[PDB]
C-alpha cells in the first residue's frame, strides 16, 4: 500500500497526484514569531484545520481538570492562611494535581530545592540547551569576580579554571533587551558554573543581573542574597526554554512542508513523517490565539511581555540559530563543548545526554531498519533513484528555505536515517525537554522557579517572598504549566512507544516494518523501567543529581509535538 | 609404556576436561611403578607420539621448549627429553649408564596449543587425543566447548608486540545498563592509541565473531574525545579504566579490545580485569585474573621417588 | 457629578477628556466580530482591572460548583448511573445547594413531556427568535401532511397562516456549521400555532434540515416527537449562548464612545459606569477559558468554539446588532408577537408581561434622573452631543439617535436601554437561565451523542460525566453571592458613591425603584403553579427577571 516510486505502474497518475499537491498547499509567512514558512493555501489551511480540530478535542480533558484541581489548590492554600515562608510553597504541590500531573513533580525538587548541586546540574537535565564550555582560548570570562571569593570557593582561580577547561557558561544576557510588563521584573542572568576537581562535581560558581546596578552573586553572599540570584537566573532560564522550544516546533514542520510538497501520499517515508507530525500543525494557530496574544496566558504569567516571548525565537534565527544538522544531538552537544574530553575534563555526569543517547538508540535502530526495508540492501542505487526522495531534498534546501539541512543528491542511507531519526527525536524526546510535562514538573516548579518575578531587582545586597508569586499567582502558573502536560496520552496509544505503531503503517509498510515496530516497542519497554524505576542511591542522588529527572520517559511522552 | 601409567589432558584455564579451541592444554605423562619391571634405565628411551592436533608453542623463535631435563625434588637428574618435529614423538630418555631404576614416581608435563589446521575445522565438543607408546594407546578426552556467554569473559591473542586482550560482555545477562572495566598488568606498556570496542550479534557455532574494521560488529576506537557509550576513559602504561552506559540487547555481545605492547624478554604477563555490571532492578562484580604466556611450559621438579642400583 | 455647562473648572475637565480621548482607544472587535474593544494605555488598564476584578468574583462560585459537581457525579454514579429518562432527576434533586440556590424550575423537571412547556418557552426562557408569520409577507417554511394538521389543529396551515396564527423559529442557519467529532446538532425550524380552541400556544412541527430532513409533529411516535423537541432545545441553547454576545459588545461600544466623551464627574457617565460594571471582563475571559480551542465550549458543546464565535458576527454582518432596533416594544412588533395590527393577542407572553413591568421601573427612574440632571440645558451639555456624535461616528454603534440629541425622551431612551440589558435582558439569555430553564436535561443537551435519525434515546443525551459538566459550566454561570454582596438591579443606582455624589433627586428616584423593585420581586417570588397546573399559563415556574436576584451589571 506504501511503496516507492522507482518501480511503480502507475508513476505518472502518482507524479500528477504530487504536482495537484503543490498546487494547493503552499509556502505562506511564518507564524508565531519570525523563522519557518507555515502552510497555505486550500490545502494548507484543509490541514491547518483537521489539526486545529484534532487538537481542540484532545485538549478539552486536560484542561478541564487542570482548573479543576488549581481550584481546588487554591481553596487549600488559602485554608491555610497562604503563605508565610518559602517552605508553604510545597502546599501547592502536596496532594493535588493528582489526575493533571499522576507522576507528580520531580521527586527531590521541594526536598532539596536549596541545594546548589540541584541548581547546576539542571543545566545537564532540565534545560540542557544553553550550557556552552568556555574554550581556553577562543572564549574570554564573561564576566569578573573578586578572586577572594573565587579562592575561598573553587580553591583555584577564574584564570586556572579557565585554563583548564572547567569553566561553563550560560548566557541570557540578551533578555536585557527586553522590558518587563507593568508590575513584574526580570534581570538578564549569565551563569558561570565550573567543574570541581575536589568532588568532582558541576557546580554553581557566580551570577551576574546585567541589570540596574548588575550585582555579581556567588555561593558566599547571603544566603538569601544568593538564593535570589538562583531565582533569578530559573526566571530568565524558564523564558529561554520555552520561547526557544519555539524552533523544535517549527524546524520539523517546514521539513514536512517541503516533504508534502514532494512525496507522493503513498511513500512510505510520507506516511512516518505525517505520524510523527501529528497534529503539528496546530501549535502555531492555537498559541497565537490563546497563547502569545495581548493578555493571553503568557501575558497573565509571565514577566516579559507576549511581544518579547515571539521577538526571541526570531532573534535566534535571525543570528543563524536553528539549523537542522546543527541540531542533531552530538553535533550540538560538541559544538557546545559538553562531550569527551574537550579542551578540558569530562563532565561526569550529564542525564540528558545519557537518557537521550538511550532513546535516539532505539529510534535510530528503528529508522535503520525502517529505511532498509524500504530500500532493500545494506548501509545505495535505490535511494539514488527515488525521484521523489531527491526532489525533497532539493525542495527542502530551495524553496522551503530549510536551514542546515543535508545537500542535495543525497547518496547514502546514512543520511535518510539521520534525517528520520532527528525528526522522531524532536517530537518524542527533544520538545518533552522543554515543554510538555517539563515545566510543571521540572523548569517551572515554585519557588525556585517561578514565571514572574513581583519585586524590583535588587540594588544592593539586602533581602523572600516579595519577589515569588502570591497564592493565587502561584496556582495560576502551576496551572498553565499543568495545561502544558497530558495525563490521557496513555490510554490513547499516543506514547512514544506506539510511535510507529499505527495500524494503517502497521498494515501498508511491509513486513520490515512491522519487525522494526516491535523491537521498537520492546526496547522502549526497556528504558521506560529504567526511567520510572529511578530513584536516590545511598547519597540522595539520582544520576548524580538531588532531584530524579524522567522528562525523557517514552511511556509517559507523546510521539508527535502534543502541545 | 612402562613405566608411564597414564596420559592425561585438561585445559590449563578450567584445570578439567572443559576447553576453548584457545587453551593452553596441560599434556601429563605419569610415571608410576607398582609391579616390578626394573625398566632398563638409564640409557633407556621411552618413545610417545603426540597426536598432530597438539603443537609445542616456541618464544623465542629459536628455543625448543619440549628439550629440557627433569629432576627429583631433591635435584637428581632423572631423564631428559626431546620432541621429534617431523615424526611427532617425544622420547624421553634417562640418564643413568647401565644402571637399573628400581622406583620411579612422577609426571612430566607440557603447555600445548591446538594448531590452526585443526581448529578452522573443529566443531564442539568431546574430543580425544591419541598418544601411542609401544604396548599401548592412551585416549584422554576433552570437550571443545563455546564461550561462556553468560558471564564477562576474557581473551589472550599473541601478536607481534604482543597482548590484545578481549573482554566480552554478554547482553544475555541482563538487563544490562552500566558497565565499569579496569585492567592492570605486569610488565607490560598499553598502547592507548589502540583501544577500540565492538558490539556484535551473530555468533558462531563456538561462540565467537569477528568485528569488521572501519552479523558481527565494527571495531570502534576510544580516544578522550569519544562520547556515549563511553562514560570514562583512562589509559595509563600499566592500567585502563573504562565505562560504558548504554543499552546492551539480550542477543548482543559487547567487546573490548586493548593492545599490550611487551618487551622482547617477556615469557609471562600477570593481568586481571575487574568487569562490574549494573543491572536495573544490582551491582554484580567479576574478576578476571587470566595470566598470558608466550611459549609451551613444563616444571623441571617433575619427581617425587627415584633410586637406581 | 456636575454637568460641563456651569462647570467652573470646565478647562481642567475637558483636559482630562482630552487625555482619555488619546489613552483609550476603540481596537479590533474580539470574542467574534462585532464591535471594537478598548486598546491603548487606558483601555488595557480598564480592561486589565475589570479582568482582576471578574477573577475576584467568580472565585466563590466556581469553586463552590467544583465541588459540587464532583458531589452530583459521585452520587450518581453510585447509583447506577442513567438507565431511564426519568434518571436525570438525578442530576437535580438534592444537588448544587449553593451554586443555584433557588434551584432549578419548578415543573421543568417533572412536566418535561409537556408540549405547552415546550412551546411556552420561546416566549419566556429565550424569547428573541421567534417571530409571527405574516399572512402575506412571510411563506409557510414547510409542509405538513393536510391530515396531520386536521387531526392536530382542527383546521388547516392556510387558515392558521391567513389569520395570524402561525410562529416560527428558524434555527437552520445552523446547517452552515460542523458538529466536532463524537457530536451531532441538527438544523432545525420549529412551527408553533395560537390555538384558537383552547387558546394557548402551542407546537405544531419540527424540520430538522439536515439528513433526509424529516418532518415531526406531536402525532409522530413519543421518542420521535420528544428526540425532536431536544434537537430543537440543543440549536436554541446554541442560539442564546451565542447570540447574548450582542447583549454584551453594543453595551460595551456604547460605553466606549461614552467613555471617551463625557467626563468622569458627568452624571450620565456614573450612572453608565455603574451599568457597565465589570464589563470590559467578559470578552478576554471569554477568549481565554470559553472559547480558547479546548475550553469549556468545546468541552461541552455540539458544534466547535470556531462556529459559536462565527455566529455573532455572522448576525452582524446581516444588519442585526441595532441599538435602536432592540428596544423591547420595537423588537417585539417587528417581529409580530404583539401590537394589535399583527393578529390575535398571545394571551399570555411571560417575558413581555415580566419586562414591562421591569422597564416600567427603569424607566420611571431614568425620567427622574434626567430632570434632576437638566431641568435647553441638553443642547448646550456639549459632553452630551460629543458622545452621540461619537457614537454615531468613530465607535460605529449601529441605530442609534442621530446626533443632534435633542429630547429628553431620547436619553431616557439610551439609559433604559442599556440598564435593560445589564439588569435584564442578559440575564434572560444568560447568568443563571442556562442552568435554570435554557439547559436543563435531558431536554436541553449542549451537544447530541448519536447520528440525526434518517427513519422514523439515551443514546443522543450526555452520558453521567458529560451531563454532569454541562450543569457544571451552567452552574458556573450562575452567581449565587449577588444578593450578599448588594450587587442586585435593586441594588443598580443605590450605589453610595452616587446616591451621594448626584442630589437629592437622584435619591429619591432611587427610593422610588427601590420600591418598585420590591414589589417586582416578590410579586415572582410568589408565583406557583394554579389549579389547572399552570405558572403565567406555563407548566413551569419562569423567574428570570427577579430583580433581587439577577446583578445588575453584566455579570458573565
Ligand atoms: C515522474 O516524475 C519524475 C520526476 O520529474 C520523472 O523523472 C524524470 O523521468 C525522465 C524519464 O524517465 C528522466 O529523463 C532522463 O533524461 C532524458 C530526457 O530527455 C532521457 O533521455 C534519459 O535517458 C532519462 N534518464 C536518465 C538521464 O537517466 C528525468 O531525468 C527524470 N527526472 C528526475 C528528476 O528524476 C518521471 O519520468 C515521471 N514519471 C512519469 C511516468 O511520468
Ligand atoms: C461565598 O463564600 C463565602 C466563604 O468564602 C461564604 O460564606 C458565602 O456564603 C454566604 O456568606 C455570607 C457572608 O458574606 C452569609 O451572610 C450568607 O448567609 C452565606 N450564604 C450561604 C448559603 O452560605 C459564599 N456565598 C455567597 C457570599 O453568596
Ligand atoms: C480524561 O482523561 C483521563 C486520563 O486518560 C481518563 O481516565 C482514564 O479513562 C480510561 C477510559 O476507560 C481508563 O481506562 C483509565 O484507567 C483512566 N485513567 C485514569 C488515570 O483515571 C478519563 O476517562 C478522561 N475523561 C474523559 C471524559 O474522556
Ligand atoms: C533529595 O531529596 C530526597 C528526597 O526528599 C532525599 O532522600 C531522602 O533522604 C532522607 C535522609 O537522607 C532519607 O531518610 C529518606 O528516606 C530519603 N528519601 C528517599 C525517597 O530516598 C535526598 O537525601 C536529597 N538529596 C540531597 C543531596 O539532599
Ligand atoms: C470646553 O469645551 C468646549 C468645546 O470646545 C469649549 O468651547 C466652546 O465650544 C462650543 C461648542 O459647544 C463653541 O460653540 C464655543 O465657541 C466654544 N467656546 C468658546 C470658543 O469660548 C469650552 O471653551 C471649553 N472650556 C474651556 C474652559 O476652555
Ligand atoms: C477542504 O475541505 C473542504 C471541506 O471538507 C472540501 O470541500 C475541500 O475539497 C477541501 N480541499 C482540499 C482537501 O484541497
Ligand atoms: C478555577 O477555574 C476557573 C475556570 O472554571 C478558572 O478561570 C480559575 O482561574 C480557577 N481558579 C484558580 C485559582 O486557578
Ligand atoms: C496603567 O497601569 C500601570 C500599572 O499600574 C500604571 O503605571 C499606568 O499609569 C497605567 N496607565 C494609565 C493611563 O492609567
Ligand atoms: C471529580 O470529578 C471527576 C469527574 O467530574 C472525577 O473524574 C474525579 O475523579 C473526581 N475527583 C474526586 C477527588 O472525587
Ligand atoms: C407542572 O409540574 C408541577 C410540579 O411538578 C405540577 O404541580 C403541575 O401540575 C405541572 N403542570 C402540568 C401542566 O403538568
Ligand atoms: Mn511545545
Ligand atoms: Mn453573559
Amino acid at each position: 500500500q506504501y511503496t516507492l516510486p522507482n518501480n511503480d505502474p502507475n508513476q505518472g497518475a502518482r507524479n500528477a497526484s504530487i504536482a495537484r499537491k503543490r498546487e494547493l498547499f503552499l509556502y505562506g509567512p511564518s507564524t508565531l514569531g519570525q523563522t519557518t514558512f507555515y502552510p497555505t493555501g486550500e490545502l494548507g489551511n484543509n490541514i491547518s484545520a483537521r489539526d486545529v480540530l484534532l487538537w481542540r478535542q484532545d485538549a478539552a480533558n486536560q484542561t478541564a481538570t487542570a482548573y479543576r484541581e488549581a481550584n481546588e489548590t487554591f481553596a487549600d492554600i488559602t485554608s491555610r492562611g497562604g503563605f508565610k515562608t518559602l517552605d508553604d510553597f510545597a502546599l501547592l504541590y502536596n496532594g493535588h494535581w493528582k489526575e493533571s500531573v499522576p507522576e507528580g513533580i520531580s521527586k527531590g525538587m521541594l526536598s532539596n530545592c536549596t541545594s546548589d548541586l540541584l541548581f547546576s546540574m539542571e543545566r545537564l537535565s532540565s534545560n540542557p540547551y544553553v550550557l556552552k564550555r568556555l574554550h581556553p582560548t577562543k572564549d574570554k570570562l564573561p564576566f569578573s569576580v573578586e578572586s577572594k571569593v573565587v579562592k575561598k570557593l573553587t580553591a583555584t582561580t577564574l584564570e586556572a579554571l579557565h585554563k583548564g577547561g572547567r569553566l561553563f557558561l550560560v548566557d541570557h544576557s540578551y533578555q536585557k533587551k527586553y522590558t518587563p510588563q507593568p508590575g513584574r521584573y526580570a534581570a538578564a542572568c549569565q551563569g558561570l558554573f565550573y567543574l570541581d576537581a575536589r568532588s568532582n562535581q558541576f557546580l554553581p560558581l557566580a551570577i551576574k543581573t546585567n541589570v540596574g546596578v548588575d550585582l555579581t552573586y556567588t555561593p558566599l553572599d547571603d544566603k538569601d542574597d544568593w538564593l535570589l540570584a538562583k531565582i533569578m537566573f530559573n526566571n530568565n532560564d524558564l523564558f529561554y526554554s520555552q520561547m526557544y522550544h519555539v524552533l523544535f516546533h517549527t524546524i520539523p514542520e517546514i521539513v514536512h512542508e517541503a516533504a508534502f510538497r514532494t512525496l507522493s501520499d503513498r511513500h512510505p517515508v510520507m506516511g512516518v513523517l505525517n505520524r510523527l507530525m501529528y497534529q503539528a500543525y496546530a501549535i502555531r494557530p492555537v498559541g497565537g490565539a490563546v497563547l502569545f496574544n495581548p493578555g493571553g496566558f503568557w501575558d497573565q504569567n509571565f514577566g516579559l511581555p507576549a511581544s518579547a516571548a515571539i521577538d526571541f525565537p526570531g532573534s535566534v534565527y535571525a543570528q543563524g540559530g536553528g539549523g537542522f544538522q546543527a541540531g542533531y544531538l552530538e553535533k550540538d552537544l560538541r559544538s557546545r563543548g559538553l562531550i569527551g574530553e574537550d579542551s578540558g575534563p569530562r563532565l561526569p555526569h550529564f542525564p540528558f545526554y545519557e537518557d537521550a543517547h538511550r532513546l535516539i538508540g532505539a529510534i535510530r535502530r528503528f529508522m535503520q531498519a525502517f529505511v532498509d526495508s524500504t530500500y532493500g540492501a545494506d548501509d545505495d542505487g535505490a535511494l539514488l533513484r527515488d525521484y521523489e526522495l531527491q526532489n525533497w531534498i532539493a525542495e527542502a534546501n530551495g524553496p522551503a528555505q530549510v536551514r542546515d539541512f543535508p545537500a542535495a543528491p543525497l547518496r547514502r542511507r546514512a543520511q535518510l536515517v539521520d534525517v528520520l531519526t532527528h525528526v522522531a527525536w524532536i517530537t518524542g524526546g527533544a520538545h518533552h525537554v522543554m515543554n510538555q510535562g517539563s515545566p510543571v514538573k521540572f523548569s517551572g516548579v515554585l519557588p525556585l522557579h517561578p514565571a514572574a518575578l513581583y519585586a524590583p531587582i535588587p540594588t544592593a545586597k539586602g533581602a523572600l517572598l516579595a519577589w515569588l508569586p502570591n497564592e493565587r499567582q502561584a496556582v495560576e502558573q502551576v496551572s498553565l504549566l499543568a495545561r502544558f502536560n497530558r495525563a490521557q496520552v496513555g490510554d490513547r496509544k499516543q506514547t512514544v512507544r506506539d510511535a510507529f505503531a499505527a495500524p494503517d503503517l502497521l498494515a501498508g509498510n511491509g513486513p520490515g516494518y512491522a519487525a522494526a515496530n516491535a523491537r521498537f516497542v520492546e526496547d522502549t519497554g526497556r528504558i521506560s523501567r529504567e526511567i520510572a524505576g529511578r530513584g536516590f542511591d545511598g547519597k540522595g542522588l539520582s544520576q548524580g543529581m538531588p532531584f530524579v529527572w524522567t522528562a525523557l520517559n517514552p511511556a509517559v511522552n507523546p510521539f508527535f509535538l502534543s502541545v | 609404556a612402562f613405566p608411564i601409567s597414564d596420559i592425561t589432558v585438561v585445559s590449563e584455564r578450567t584445570d578439567a576436561s572443559t576447553a576453548y579451541l584457545s587453551d593452553w592444554f596441560v599434556v601429563s605423562f605419569v610415571f608410576s611403578t607398582a609391579g616390578s619391571d626394573e625398566t632398563i634405565a638409564g640409557d633407556a628411551t621411552i618413545e610417545v607420539s603426540i597426536p598432530n592436533e597438539l603443537e609445542f608453542v616456541q618464544y623465542p623463535d629459536s628455543v625448543d621448549p619440549s628439550v629440557s631435563e627433569f629432576f627429583t625434588t631433591a635435584g637428581v637428574q632423572v631423564l631428559s627429553t626431546a620432541f621429534d618435529y617431523d615424526s611427532h614423538v617425544l622420547t624421553f630418555t634417562f640418564s643413568d649408564p647401565g644402571q637399573v631404576i628400581t622406583d620411579l614416581e612422577g609426571v612430566v608435563f607440557f603447555t600445548l596449543k591446538l594448531s590452526e589446521q585443526f581448529t578452522e575445522s573443529a566443531s564442539p565438543g568431546q574430543h580425544t587425543f591419541d598418544f601411542e607408546t609401544s604396548d599401548q594407546t592412551y585416549s584422554p578426552s576433552v570437550d571443545l566447548v563455546a564461550l561462556d556467554r553468560s558471564q564477562p569473559i576474557k581473551l589472550s591473542n599473541a601478536v607481534t608486540g604482543g597482548v590484545e586482550w578481549f573482554v566480552d560482555i554478554p547482553g544475555a545477562f541482563g538487563d544490562i545498563t552500566n558497565i565499569d572495566i579496569s585492567t592492570v598488568q605486569t610488565p607490560g606498556t598499553f598502547d592507548c592509541s589502540e583501544v577500540k570496542y565492538a558490539v556484535g550479534s551473530s555468533l558462531n557455532e563456538f561462540g565467537d565473531f569477528t568485528p569488521q574494521d572501519r552479523s558481527s560488529g565494527e571495531w570502534i576506537p576510544i580516544t578522550p574525545a569519544s562520547g556515549l557509550p563511553v562514560e570514562s576513559f583512562e589509559c595509563g602504561d600499566g592500567t585502563i579504566s573504562l565505562s560504558f552506559a548504554g543499552e546492551l540487547a539480550d542477543d548482543e555481545v559487547l567487546r573490548v579490545s586493548f593492545l599490550s605492547n611487551l618487551a622482547d624478554d617477556v615469557l609471562e604477563v600477570q593481568n586481571v580485569v575487574n568487569v562490574d555490571l549494573t543491572t536495573a532492578d544490582a551491582l554484580t562484580s567479576f574478576v578476571l585474573d587470566e595470566p598470558f604466556y608466550r611459549a609451551s611450559r613444563t616444571d623441571t621438579a617433575a619427581f617425587e621417588a627415584f633410586a637406581a642400583v
